């Protein structure tokens, strides 16, 4: 059935609103989950690259494969045993890394066409349109509604100019890399990074393999950096109803410096991103995860060291937390392009009414 | 002038000099207690006779050391301190050796009205009174800094590299009638190591220690009682230069959410020098430290800084072994023990 | 453990640095507008050294006039340096038989063959080689490493491949490849004689040389014993592993942080390139060592030393450093690229990636890319360089010019295309 | 038959029939007589005359934004998939009926408008709008007490063109510089403002200074108003606070010079954020903030 209750670390004292927990190396399971859904829970739960944007498109693909590989029962229907299924599907992500808001938009959309087609049709004739109409889906919501978000922040932003960034977002990548190549442009990037994950870091990289001019800075230099930067590009999550931008780590510090020092933030998001549930705060809901990412001494993500820090449960009190998923408060962003192009986050909720 | 008549009789100058150039001196306080050390042996071994020949000479002493390194303001602060109390007890030697003197208060506008001994024993003394003030500051701060102070408040620390302010923090949490909760942002690139062994010392007292990364700190702005700053030096403005990375942001975040700033410091400390730009006096890291690898260097062009500098807009309070003072009375303070003229070297 | 004697191996690698080593010596010649030697004795002084030794014979008088001028000479100093004048050009092996004639080696020494600038402490190191000194008798001298760029597939001039222990950490084979320049050889052949002696082998080329070592007094010994030995790396470090005597041990010293010796053109341009960015932490331009030195850091790596005088609406870009009593004009665009002390500057000239050493004036409206410039040397009007083209000592390059990709400059006025005076060879001139 | 050369032809005309409504009534003249009938031989040629119209424009907005609207409704006509023919005359006739609907809407907006200014109250007007004017124009006809306090524009020098408009009604004025407009936000109850365009996001397109008065009335606390007719909606995302469509210069620095001709140059039009904003009046109701965003996705159907 699986592992649950006993966790590492403190309960904490402050700070005890998500689950701190979950199963890295792989002992007792049921023995009817589909592989795909089990590489990807092992994947995310010690994930570099993704951030939001491509978990979804994963997720997608991953349910595309189970439904090729479904065949119907003689005896129990197509709704009969797929929802519980896919229930336990959602189930072990959860235990795995708590989901993102497009995951919850795509399983509603699943469990639509679940009940839109009926036990009727022959199963090779059904399963065939399905995964097109998926492919469809996907096509449209996703890659060509990315490619509307490239173009609408092409005429937005001015010739040769200096962007400061965070992340990993797949859409701002893509972004810079058709700045990079397609306008030709004198594009100053710079990056970001925190000490959990060092996503930044890769999406550098992955701009020096472009070959563009890159610096790479820390959340602790800022106040250096900035006395430059113009526009700043932030990597979205989550838009809530009010227009507060749930994201990532280093995001909100960022957010105050440049409304503070004139040259606003602008911010990249997908139709599908947006959400129902509202906050004002980060501490609501947090994305928490284990301290055993923060035992590592700086530089790289596997070094091994015999430093200073070691211990968490057997010294009194010394709690090491540290967050994934803040909130930056509602009036600092400007902009956000998505699929209806344009609209400041004051409005946000002009999506959700027009599904 | 140079170090050509000072090599036999004094040698301590320029292993001093080897000291701060390859940085193997480190702290502001041990930088104090060296110049104070070298200051005691240039009057020692020193034949004199005149007194006007020997300030200029020490001013020239003071100006070199201070070309020879630029962050280490409690050397150039040290010389000041001591060049006036010289210059007091030499404009008063020369009211007695020449037969109101008394207007009201000691003030200053020297742009208005004009004009053997025991002088040396008096420079002896004159050191020695500055490193038993060096010596005790914690005291002084104490009485007047836990007094701000309440429970169930929650601390947020950058710069945990002060040995003055854990110092402070320890003092309040021996007190049983105060309780407060600690948060500590790690300062990456450099006060890491420093942050880890303060968190540890807290547990060590049994503190209820918080450790924030550098991203978090808007997190928890909103949570934060107060905000305390682990200082270096302290400017005639009333800004600081801290002890390394992320300070600057924290201050920031809590002017925005209008948190209180505290600041710890000394006069010692505390500087005559005026930061007319952040871009000469912040001094700045090595990227050797952030990113491995010198193929993909030559296109990571990566920035990194020690020194952290806050503008005055901030902080509130600097208490001090004299008492607490507002940013925009600290001026006052720094000329009731440093003069005008000694400030160019 | 302290009185520590060192010797400098100078008058090395000279005609290695192809167009310059004609008229000044090798080590002369400045990296970050500072002479080389400055860096070598900066790390004698870090180390811990009460005596210096240098080889001098090629142009040996500039530079025992550069040491009279030096910080050195003056009373105060922790080490006096004392001169070998010997036949010119020789061989190491040579030099060590003529100092163990004259006899001053005691109890530890140190030799340094080339320049190499370090920000690696050395306390540690003659710890380390103390206590596997008396781990043993029969133990005779230190080697440093650190570890290479990842991969050295830019690096061709030094394939040096070692095999080293994981316990004792002994170095057992040293071998050189022409692998990616010249595809000839593959085989590398390795003496099966230290098999289960040392049983956790371990071989790599992901190291870079180094050249510093720390000597007993047996090597001046086995030196005039064996005279056979002229090389200290390719032949003799080889000929003290193949058992020439029994029971000798030699260190090789592995450390995480940046030390990388001068020897070729293009590692002396990574290595400088290094100094302008913050890899060497305490060895910076900001810190100022030859006390003459007035520079101040900017953000953006960007150095200027005092009174730097700049024309207005001119860009400057990363990792660049602008000596003293400078002047340059409008339109200038200095990217990656070290400019000398009292350089004159024209106008309308784009600079990236290049280099100029100290007295330099160039024309109105020139593009210099990847290329060098030597000192005292004048650029004309409409000049355009491309990648590695070093131009010589008191070069003067005239008014209309075009030269192609490594088209080196001889700074005497052989064999060579370009010479010292007035229009070089666009026009026959030339002594 | 040329649309630039009629939209020249009002000089000495103007008022009531405004700018963009002329523009307008351009547009629907040059449509009727080529036949509407044929959608690949009309909207292409309606196309190129708004692109030569654009090149033409020196300094103005709303022209280009006044011409969404008409295509707009265009293409709205058979949308029912009615006779080619009796949509066709219902669109030449919604010409004529667009330049009445000013008319209309300006006799609204003069009677909901007025609410705001309450029993004694003084004003600072800044940014001379048909709007804001018919205001203070049909309250001293309700016979209510206010003052006016002018403020020195520099376009053409609007303030002293604001000025004598404010003598021809009855109401007390005096002259206030740009400069000093600060040292007057403490005697004054209401600062009312009128727009060239308005934002996607809510904020303000105006002239030659205009967030400097919005942001001293965020620091004062004093309300700070927007007062226009709607037609002046575009699809614009001014993503910072100096970045505009401009015809001529973005800030330029000149060299050295001795005859002195060469200065002025400065940003003629300014943008301010939706927070500065207090209130918005149109004739589409009493709306302010994401209200005009709700327009703009309503129109545009995207």
């Amino acid at each position: 059935p699986g592992i649950s209750s006993v966790i590492p670390t403190v309960l904490e004292q402050s700070f005890d609103n998500s689950s701190l927990i979950s199963v890295k190396e792989l002992l007792l399971n049921k023995d009817l989950i589909h592989p795909s859904i089990l590489l990807l829970t092992s994947h995310l739960a010690h994930y570099k690259i993704v951030g939001s944007i491509p978990r979804c498109i994963a997720m997608l693909e991953v349910f595309q494969i189970v439904i090729k590989d479904y065949q119907t029962p003689k005896g129990t229907t197509l709704s009969r045993n797929l929802t519980s299924y896919l229930s336990h599907q959602i189930d072990l992500l959860k235990k795995a890394r708590p989901l993102s808001v497009t995951m919850g938009n795509a399983i509603r959309w699943l469990k639509q066409e679940i009940s839109l087609i009926d036990p009727s049709t022959p199963d090779k004739a059904a399963k065939k349109d399905l995964c097109e109409k998926i492919g469809q889906f996907a096509k449209e919501k996703i890659e060509l509604a990315d490619q509307l978000i490239i173009d609408n922040a092409s005429t937005q932003i001015e010739e040769s100019t200096t962007i400061v960034t965070y992340g990993s977002s797949k859409v701002l990548t893509e972004l810079l890399l058709h700045n990079a190549i397609s306008l030709k442009k004198n594009i100053k990037v710079i990056v970001v990074d925190s000490r959990p994950l060092f996503e930044g870091r890769k999406m550098a990289e992955t701009l020096r393999n472009a070959g563009v001019n890159v610096m790479y800075a820390l959340i602790t230099s800022l106040d250096t950096i900035f006395n430059d930067v113009d526009y700043v590009f932030l990597g979205a999550h989550s838009i809530l109803s009010n227009g507060f931008l749930y994201s990532r780590a280093g995001t909100a510090m960022l957010a105050m410096s440049a409304k503070r020092r004139n040259i606003p933030v602008l911010v990249c998001c997908e139709s599908l991103k947006f959400s129902q549930r509202v906050q004002l705060d980060s501490v609501t809901f947090n994305e928490l995860a284990d301290p055993n990412d923060l035992v590592n001494i700086d530089y790289e993500n596997p070094v091994e060291r015999r430093g200073n820090k070691g211990a968490l449960l057997n010294q009194f009190i010394k709690e090491r937390k540290f967050e994934k998923k803040k909130l930056a408060m509602e009036n600092k962003p400007k902009g956000n392009k998505i699929g209806g192009k344009k609209g400041s986050e004051g409005e946000s909720k002009d999506a959700s009414n027009e599904e | 002038h140079p170090n050509a008549a000072t090599s036999d009789v004094n040698v301590t100058i320029d292993t001093f000099v080897a000291k701060l150039k390859r940085r193997q001196v480190q702290g502001s306080y041990a930088i104090a207690l060296e110049t104070l050390q070298l200051l005691m042996r240039f009057i020692s071994a020193a034949r004199w006779n005149h007194v006007n020949d020997l300030i200029e000479q020490i001013r020239d002493l003071g100006n070199s050391l201070e070309k020879a390194h630029p962050t280490a303001f409690s050397c150039g602060n040290v010389i000041r301190r001591i060049l006036a109390v010289l210059r007091d007890e030499v404009e008063e030697d020369t009211m007695s050796t020449t037969v109101v003197a008394e207007p009201l208060i000691s003030s200053m506008f020297n742009l208005l009205q004009k004009p053997k001994t025991d002088y040396r024993q008096v420079a002896i003394q004159g050191i020695k009174d500055l490193i038993d003030e060096i010596k005790n500051i914690d005291e002084g701060i104490q009485q007047i800094a836990i007094d701000l102070i309440h429970d169930h408040e929650i601390l947020l620390t950058p710069t945990p590299d002060s040995k003055t302010v854990l110092k402070f923090l320890i003092t309040a949490r021996e007190r049983s009638n105060r309780t407060f909760t600690v948060l500590v942002t790690e300062g990456f690139p450099n006060n890491t190591k420093n942050a880890h062994e303060f968190a540890k010392k807290l547990a060590q007292h049994n503190i209820e220690t918080l450790v924030v990364p550098d991203s978090a700190v808007f997190a928890l702005m909103s949570r934060v009682g107060k905000v305390i700053i682990g200082t270096k030096a302290v400017f005639v403005n009333g800004g600081t230069i801290s002890s390394n990375s992320g300070v600057s942001s924290v201050c920031e975040c809590a002017r925005e959410f209008r948190t209180p700033v505290f600041a710890v410091a000394g006069l010692y400390k505390l500087s005559p020098l005026y930061p007319f730009d952040v871009e000469k006096f912040v001094e700045f890291g090595g990227s050797q430290r952030i990113l491995p690898r010198m193929d993909p260097r030559k296109r990571l062009d990566t920035v990194n800084q020690i020194t952290d500098y806050v503008p005055p807009e901030n902080i509130d309070i600097y208490i001090t072994n004299v008492g607490g003072f507002n940013p925009s009375f600290i001026y006052r303070i720094a000329w009731d023990n440093y003069k005008q003229i000694d400030v160019h070297l | 453990e302290d009185r520590l004697q060192a010797v400098v191996l100078t008058d090395s690698y000279e005609t290695r640095f192809m167009p310059l080593t004609a008229v000044k010596p090798r080590c002369l010649l400045p990296l970050a507008n500072v002479p080389l030697i400055e860096y070598t004795l900066e790390f004698l002084a870090k180390a811990g050294v009460h005596e210096v030794f240098l080889i001098c014979s090629s142009h040996a008088n500039q530079i025992n006039d550069y040491i009279e001028n030096s910080k050195w000479n003056l009373p105060w100093s922790p080490f006096k340096i004392t001169t070998i004048m010997s036949p010119e050009a020789r061989c190491t092996g040579d030099v060590m038989r003529d100092l163990d004639n004259r006899g001053i080696i005691t109890g530890d020494f140190i030799l340094v063959s080339g320049d190499v600038l370090t920000n690696i402490d050395f306390s540690k190191m003659l710890e380390f080689h103390k206590k596997m000194h008396l781990q043993d008798k029969d133990h005779i001298s230190t080697m440093c490493l650190s570890k290479a760029s990842t991969y050295p597939k830019t690096r061709t001039i030094e394939p040096a491949a070692f095999v080293l222990d994981k316990s004792t950490s002994r170095c057992i084979y040293y071998q050189d490849l022409p692998l990616p320049s010249s595809r000839e050889k593959t085989s590398i052949q390795i003496d099966p004689e230290l098999l289960d002696n040392v049983d956790e082998f371990v071989i790599r080329n992901d190291l870079i040389d180094c050249r510093i070592d720390i000597c007993t007094s047996h090597v001046p010994l086995i030196f005039q014993e064996n005279f056979d030995y002229q090389s200290l790396r390719t032949d003799f470090v080889k000929g003290v592993i193949s058992s020439d005597i029994l029971g000798k041990h030699i260190y090789a010293y592995l450390t995480d942080e940046y030390a990388v010796r001068v020897e070729s053109w293009q590692t002396y341009d990574t290595i400088s390139q290094d100094f302008l960015g913050r890899w060497c932490y305490p060895l910076v331009l900001d810190s100022n060592i030859q006390d003459d030195q007035t520079y101040s850091y900017e953000s953006r790596h960007i150095y200027k030393e005092k009174d730097v005088v700049l024309a207005q609406s001119c860009k400057i870009g990363k990792c660049t450093a602008i000596g003293s009593g400078t002047k340059i004009g409008e339109g200038t665009k200095i990217e990656n690229s070290v400019i000398g002390r009292n350089c004159q500057i024209g106008e309308n000239i784009r600079i990236k990636n290049s280099f100029i050493w100290d007295d330099c004036i160039i024309g109105n409206n020139s593009i210099i890319d990847h290329s060098l410039i030597a000192s005292n040397a004048t650029l004309g009007s409409n000049v355009r360089l491309n990648d590695g083209c070093i131009i010589g000592f008191n070069v003067k390059i005239d008014d209309n010019m075009d030269l192609d990709r490594n088209t080196k400059i001889s700074a005497s006025p052989q064999d060579l295309d370009d010479q010292t005076l007035a229009v070089s060879i666009v026009g026959d001139k030339g002594v | 038959f040329n649309i630039t050369e009629t939209y020249l032809r009002f000089l000495e005309e103007d008022t009531e029939m405004t700018m963009p409504i002329a523009a307008i009534e351009a547009l629907v003249t040059l449509l009727r007589i080529k036949t509407p009938e044929t959608a690949a031989e009309m909207i292409n040629t309606i196309k190129s005359s708004t692109e030569e119209l654009i090149k033409s424009i020196p300094n103005s907005v709303s022209l280009r934004a006044g011409c969404d609207i008409f295509m707009r409704f265009v293409l709205r006509n058979l949308h029912l998939y009615g006779d080619w023919e009796n949509c066709k005359q219902h669109l030449i006739e919604n010409g004529q009926l667009f330049v009445s609907r000013a008319k209309k809407s300006r006799n609204k907006i003069a009677e909901i408008g007025v609410d705001f200014i309450a029993d004694d109250d003084i004003i600072l007007v800044h940014g001379y709008s048909r709007a804001v004017f018919s205001l203070l124009n049909h309250a001293a006809n309700k016979f209510i007490r206010f003052r006016c306090v002018v403020t020195e524009s520099r376009p053409s020098k609007q303030g002293n063109q604001l000025y004598t408009l404010l003598e021809q009604k009855g109401i007390p004025v005096t002259l206030i510089v740009d400069s000093a407009v600060g040292a007057v936000i403490d005697k004054v109850d209401k600062v009312f403002v009128g727009a060239e365009g308005v934002a996607e996001s809510g904020g303000i397109i105006n002239l030659v200074g205009t967030y400097s008065v919005g942001v001293l009335a965020h620091n004062a606390r004093k309300p700070f108003y927007v007062v226009t007719e709607s037609h002046k909606f575009v699809r614009m995302f001014p993503l910072s606070s100096d970045d505009l469509p401009m015809a001529g210069p973005p800030l330029d620095f000149t060299r050295r010079t001795d005859d002195l001709e060469d200065a002025l140059r400065g940003p003629t039009i300014d943008y301010t954020a939706q927070e500065y904003i207090t209130a918005l009046i149109t004739d589409l109701g009493v709306l302010t903030p994401s209200a005009v965003s709700e327009e703009l996705i309503k129109m545009w159907y995207d």
